[PDB]
């Protein structure tokens, strides 16, 4: 079996800059190394095949260089549109067949930005099939990076929340991420204050946004 | 030049996956057609590829249920994989490719892929109001959703107002909880001056178990 590794596994860089992606194989490959680019929800697209042509359509910033072992995509001067996810991929045995890098995702770096926290107690309807889930939201932060605990009458909870994040927003390079507690109807009755504590490093306190059972 | 894909993505256990392309619009020489795929949330596995004279190679990991085949008379390639199971859901591209002009340069285009899901069972989610309220209100703004919870298999999609409202949705990545079943949420930001007058809906569509639900979120004062 012959492993591509690809590094660094995850990179953020503001337009302009230049970025140079690393792929190193088991042993060697020759010329026979590819490279690919897909955005999210989107075909793969071919950019370098046999290491450094480029393929029809894929502008002059993207080149390719190596052989045997060490390969590397550089884009000069990216643009927004460059992105994205970047996987390797060789060439080897007879009949040939093809292995992928497991990729390198390249992410933009924008200023700090602080998330906007947003609580919503349980529906009605909700509450009537017999659970409740609590919903925190954390809206529009930079970077990716963030952290939330639930605190229930003043008593924090773990292994009942589920945490989930968007990719970056197109056009504000932001993330948002979804915090939910999920409890059952008899649980969620026992207690009145239900609090969502967020640390970012765009805030210079912990932001709590809270309400009690029953008053909304 | 555009490839286009065609073929059943609901599977069973068992069931003999079937897939198709074509491309349309350039003369072509010779050129190798490829299958490729894509785990939800994994890297891309090479299937096998197969050029105009139908020679074909394949993953040697699933050779024995794998075959690939071409019809030149209108730049068609198929794909069919037998006795499926979980583990062959994923999304499969058709990749087309040729070398052209005087410097044989090779010119390279994806379909945009077919999700093909293979499950035993079936189990719908159930859709509630996240509902805007002073707790998700930011000057002038308010935001609202819809909690989809507790389904199986992936993927459900979520619209709003039957995809009159785009800009702003946040539909977060399923999460898989350790009972089995998957859960999201999708969220938008209204103006707050529209909740008394706009009406909110999310259109739910979990193709799996055939089942569309709209919700109505109407809005909470506390």
């Amino acid at each position: 079996e012959i492993v591509l590794t690809q590094s660094p596994a995850t990179l953020s860089l503001s337009p302009g800059e230049r970025a140079t992606l690393s792929c190193r194989a088991s042993q060697s490959v020759s010329s026979y190394l590819a490279w690919y680019q897909q955005k999210p929800g989107q075909a793969p697209r071919l950019l370098i095949y046999d290491a450094s042509n480029r393929a029809t359509g894929i502008p002059a910033r993207f080149s390719g260089s190596g052989s045997g072992t060490d390969f590397t995509l550089t884009i000069s001067s990216l643009e927004p549109e460059d992105f994205a996810v970047y996987y390797c991929q060789q060439r080897s045995n007879w009949p040939p067949t093809y292995t992928f890098g497991q990729g390198t995702k390249l992410e933009i770096k924008r200023t700090v930005a602080a998330p906007s926290v947003f609580i919503f107690p349980p529906s009605d309807e909700q509450l009537k099939s017999g659970t409740a889930s609590v919903v925190c939201l954390l809206n529009n932060f930079y970077p990716r990076e963030a952290k939330v605990q639930w605190k229930v009458d003043n008593a924090l909870q773990s292994g009942n929340s589920q945490e989930s994040v968007t990719e970056q927003d197109s056009k504000d390079s932001t993330y948002s991420l979804s915090s939910t507690l999920t409890l059952s109807k008899a649980d969620y009755e026992k207690h009145k204050v239900y609090a969502c504590e967020v640390t970012h490093q765009g805030l210079s306190s912990p932001v709590t946004k809270s309400f009690n059972r029953g008053e909304c | 030049v555009q490839v286009q894909q065609w073929g059943a993505g609901l599977l069973k256990p068992s069931e003999t996956l079937s897939l198709t392309c074509a491309v349309y619009g350039g003369s072509f020489s010779g050129y190798y057609w490829s299958w490729i795929r894509q785990p939800p949330g994994k890297g891309l596995e090479w299937i096998g590829e197969i050029n105009h004279r139908g020679s074909t190679n394949y993953n040697p990991s699933l050779k024995s249920r794998v075959s690939i085949s071409v019809d030149t008379s209108k730049n068609q390639v198929s794909l069919k994989l037998s006795s499926v199971t979980a583990t062959d859901t994923a999304v499969y591209y058709c990749a087309f490719a040729y070398l052209w002009g005087s410097y044989r340069r090779r010119a390279d285009y994806w379909g945009q892929g077919t999700l093909v899901t293979v499950v035993s069972r079936r189990l719908p989610p159930s859709v509630f109001p996240l509902a805007p309220s002073s707790k998700s209100t930011s000057g002038g703004t308010a935001a609202l959703g819809c909690l989809v919870k507790d389904y199986f298999p992936e993927p459900v999609t979520v619209s709003w107002n039957s995809g009159a409202l785009t800009s702003g949705v946040h539909t977060f990545p399923a999460v898989l909880q350790s009972s089995g079943l998957y859960s999201l949420s999708s969220v938008v930001t209204v103006p707050s001056s529209s909740l008394g007058t706009q009406t909110y809906i999310c259109n739910v569509n979990h193709k799996p178990s055939n089942t569309k639900v709209d919700k109505r979120v109407e809005p909470k004062s506390c």
